[PDB]
C-alpha cells in the first residue's frame, strides 16, 4: 500500500475533530424563583424607631 | 423625681468624707422636707420622668421610706461610739434609700421588680455588717432564701405578663386580665412570703431579733409595706382568679392572727412581742387587701403607713433597753417607769398607736379594713372580735410587766434618757397624729 508508520506518537496528540453526530448537550442554569432573600444594600434604612424598643427604651 | 434621686447621688460622697454622720442625717431630713413640698397628684400617674412617675400610692410610700431613712441615723450611734466603719453604715442607707424611691417609683413592673429585688443586698449588709447576736448567720440566711427562692420566680410571670402583653407599665395590665391559675399563684405566693404570711412567718422574727436596731427599723418599716405596694399595684389584673381562689388566704390571715397574738403573750422577747405584733396587723392589711373592695384598699394603704411608723418607734424603744440593760429579755427588762418614767410616756403612746388608740393613723385603717371584711363575709366577724381583742391584749402586757414591777436586783448603772432619743420617739409619734389632719392624701389612692 506504500503507506507510512506514523510517528512515535501520532496518535498521542489531541484529536481535534469535525462534529457528524452534531449533538452538543445544552448549557443551562438552574433557576430556583423562591430562593431566601436577605436585605439588598439599596433597600433604605431609616434611623432607628422607638430607641432600642427595650424595656425603657434603655 | 429625679430631684430627689440626683440629691440621693450627690450625697453619697459625705459617706467617704470624715464626721458626716450628722451633716448626711440633717439632709436626708432636709430632702424629705422637700420631697414634701413636691405634692399635687391624683389617681393618674404624674411627674413622668424617663421611666420614673409618681401617684397617691407611691407618693406616701416614699415620704415614709425617705422619712425612715433619716431616722436610722437618729436610732444609731453606737456606730459612731464603736467607730465599726460608719462609712460603710452611710453608703449602706443611701443605698438603700435610692433603691427604695426606684421601687416605688418605677412604672414598669419589670423596674419595680428589678429594684424591689436588688434591695436584697444593703438590708443583708445592714444586719450583717453590725449585728449582735451569733444566729445573725443563719438569720441572714433565712431572710435572703426565702424571699428568693418565690421572689425570683415571679420573674417568669413579669416575663410571661410582656409576652401576651407586649409592656409592662401599670396603666396596661389594667386594661387586661388574666386567669391561667398559674400567674396568680407565681405572683401572688411570691409577694405573700415578703408581705409576710402567718405561714411564712418564720424567717421574720428570726431577722428582726438578731439584727441591729437599724436593720429591724427597715425590716420592719419598709420591706414588709414595699410588698404589700406591689400587690396593691399588681391585683388589678387578677380579679377573675382570685375570686376564685381567696378563701385560702383571707382564711390563713384571720385564723393566724389570733394565733400569732397568742403567740405574743406567751413571748418573751421584746423585738419577738414586736415581730409577732407586726405579722399580726400585716395579717389584717393582707385580708382587706384581699378582699379587694374600695373600702379595703383605700384602708390598706393607710394601714400599711401607720403600721410602719409604730413598728419602728417599738423598735427604738426595744433598742433603748437594749443599749441599757443589755439583754432583751422581758425578765431582766422591767419597773423601767421608775428610771426613765418621761420614757415611759413614749412606751404608752407608740403602744397606745400599735392597739389603735385615736387619733391614730393606725386606728383610721382598721375601720377601713374591718368595714370591708365584715361586708365580705358576716362569718368573719367572730374572728375579727378575737383579733383585736388579743391584739390590745398582748400590747397591754408588753407594756405593763416591761415598765411597771419592782425594779430589778441586778442591774448595773447606766445613763439616763437624752435628747437623741427623746427626739426619736416624738418624731416617730407626732406625724403619726399629724397625718389624721390630711388623711385624704393618705387614704385616698384608688
Ligand atoms: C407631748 C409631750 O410630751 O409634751 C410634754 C408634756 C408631757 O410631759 P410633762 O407634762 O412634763 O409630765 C409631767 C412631768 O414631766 C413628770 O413626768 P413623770 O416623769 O413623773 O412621768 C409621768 C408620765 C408623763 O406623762 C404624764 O404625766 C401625763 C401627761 C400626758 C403625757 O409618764 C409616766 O412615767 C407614766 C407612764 C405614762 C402613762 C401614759 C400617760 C399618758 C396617757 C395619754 C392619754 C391621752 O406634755 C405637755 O406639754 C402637756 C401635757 C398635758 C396633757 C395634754 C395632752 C398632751
Amino acid at each position: 500500500f506504500d503507506w507510512d508508520r506514523p510517528s512515535y506518537g501520532y496518535f498521542s496528540r489531541a484529536k481535534v475533530i469535525q462534529s457528524a453526530r452534531e449533538a452538543p448537550k445544552k448549557e443551562e442554569k438552574v433557576s430556583y424563583p423562591d430562593a431566601t432573600p436577605g436585605l439588598p444594600e439599596d433597600y433604605p434604612k431609616p434611623p432607628a424607631k422607638y430607641g432600642s424598643r427595650f424595656h425603657w427604651l434603655e | 423625681m429625679l430631684k430627689i434621686i440626683f440629691f440621693l447621688l450627690f450625697l453619697i460622697p459625705f459617706c467617704f468624707i470624715n464626721n458626716m454622720y450628722w451633716m448626711v442625717q440633717i439632709m436626708m431630713f432636709f430632702i424629705s422636707f422637700i420631697f414634701l413640698l413636691m405634692n399635687n397628684f391624683m389617681n393618674y400617674w404624674s411627674e413622668i420622668s424617663y421611666f420614673l412617675g409618681c401617684d397617691m400610692l407611691s407618693y406616701g410610700l416614699i415620704l415614709l421610706s425617705l422619712w425612715i431613712c433619716s431616722l436610722m441615723l437618729l436610732a444609731s450611734e453606737m456606730i459612731n461610739k464603736h467607730n465599726n466603719y460608719k462609712n460603710l453604715f452611710l453608703l449602706n442607707i443611701i443605698i438603700l434609700l435610692l433603691l427604695l424611691i426606684l421601687t416605688f417609683s418605677s412604672m414598669s413592673l419589670f423596674m419595680f421588680y428589678l429594684f424591689f429585688e436588688s434591695s436584697l443586698i444593703p438590708t443583708l449588709f445592714l444586719i450583717l455588717g453590725w449585728g449582735y447576736q451569733p444566729e445573725r448567720l443563719q438569720a441572714g440566711l433565712y431572710l435572703l432564701f426565702y424571699t428568693l427562692l418565690v421572689s425570683l420566680p415571679m420573674l417568669i410571670g413579669i416575663f410571661y405578663l410582656m409576652n401576651k402583653i407586649g409592656s409592662m407599665n401599670f396603666y396596661l395590665m389594667n386594661n387586661f386580665m388574666f386567669n391561667y391559675d398559674l400567674l396568680y399563684f407565681c405572683l401572688l405566693c411570691a409577694f405573700l412570703v415578703k408581705m409576710p404570711m402567718f405561714l411564712v412567718h418564720l424567717w421574720l422574727p428570726k431577722a428582726h431579733v438578731e439584727a441591729p436596731v437599724s436593720g429591724s427599723m427597715i425590716l420592719a418599716g419598709i420591706m414588709l409595706k414595699l410588698g404589700g405596694y406591689g400587690m396593691l399595684r399588681v391585683i388589678s389584673f387578677l380579679q377573675l382568679m382570685n375570686l376564685k381562689y381567696s378563701f385560702v388566704w383571707i382564711s390563713i390571715s384571720l385564723v393566724g392572727g389570733v394565733l400569732v397574738s397568742l403567740v405574743c403573750l406567751r413571748q418573751t422577747d421584746l423585738k419577738a412581742l414586736i415581730a409577732y405584733s407586726s405579722v399580726a396587723h400585716m395579717g389584717i392589711v393582707l385580708s382587706g387587701l384581699l378582699t379587694m373592695t374600695y373600702w379595703g384598699l383605700c384602708g390598706s394603704y393607710t394601714l400599711m403607713i401607720a403600721h410602719g411608723l409604730c413598728s419602728s418607734g417599738l423598735f427604738c424603744l426595744a433598742n433603748v433597753s437594749y443599749e441599757r440593760l443589755g439583754s432583751r429579755s422581758m425578765l431582766i427588762n422591767k419597773g423601767l417607769l421608775n428610771f426613765m418614767p418621761s420614757m415611759t410616756l413614749w412606751w404608752f403612746l407608740l403602744s397606745s398607736a400599735n392597739m389603735a388608740a385615736p387619733p391614730t393613723l393606725n386606728l383610721l385603717g382598721e375601720i377601713y379594713l374591718l368595714n370591708s371584711i365584715v361586708s365580705w363575709s358576716w362569718i368573719s366577724m367572730i374572728l375579727l372580735s378575737f383579733l383585736s381583742f388579743f391584739s390590745a391584749a398582748y400590747t397591754l402586757y408588753l407594756y405593763s410587766f416591761s415598765q411597771h414591777g419592782k425594779l430589778f436586783s441586778g442591774v448595773y448603772s447606766f445613763s439616763s434618757g437624752k435628747i437623741r432619743e427623746y427626739l426619736l420617739m416624738l418624731l416617730h409619734w407626732l406625724p403619726l397624729n399629724l397625718l389624721i389632719l390630711k388623711s385624704e392624701s393618705f387614704m385616698l389612692w384608688l
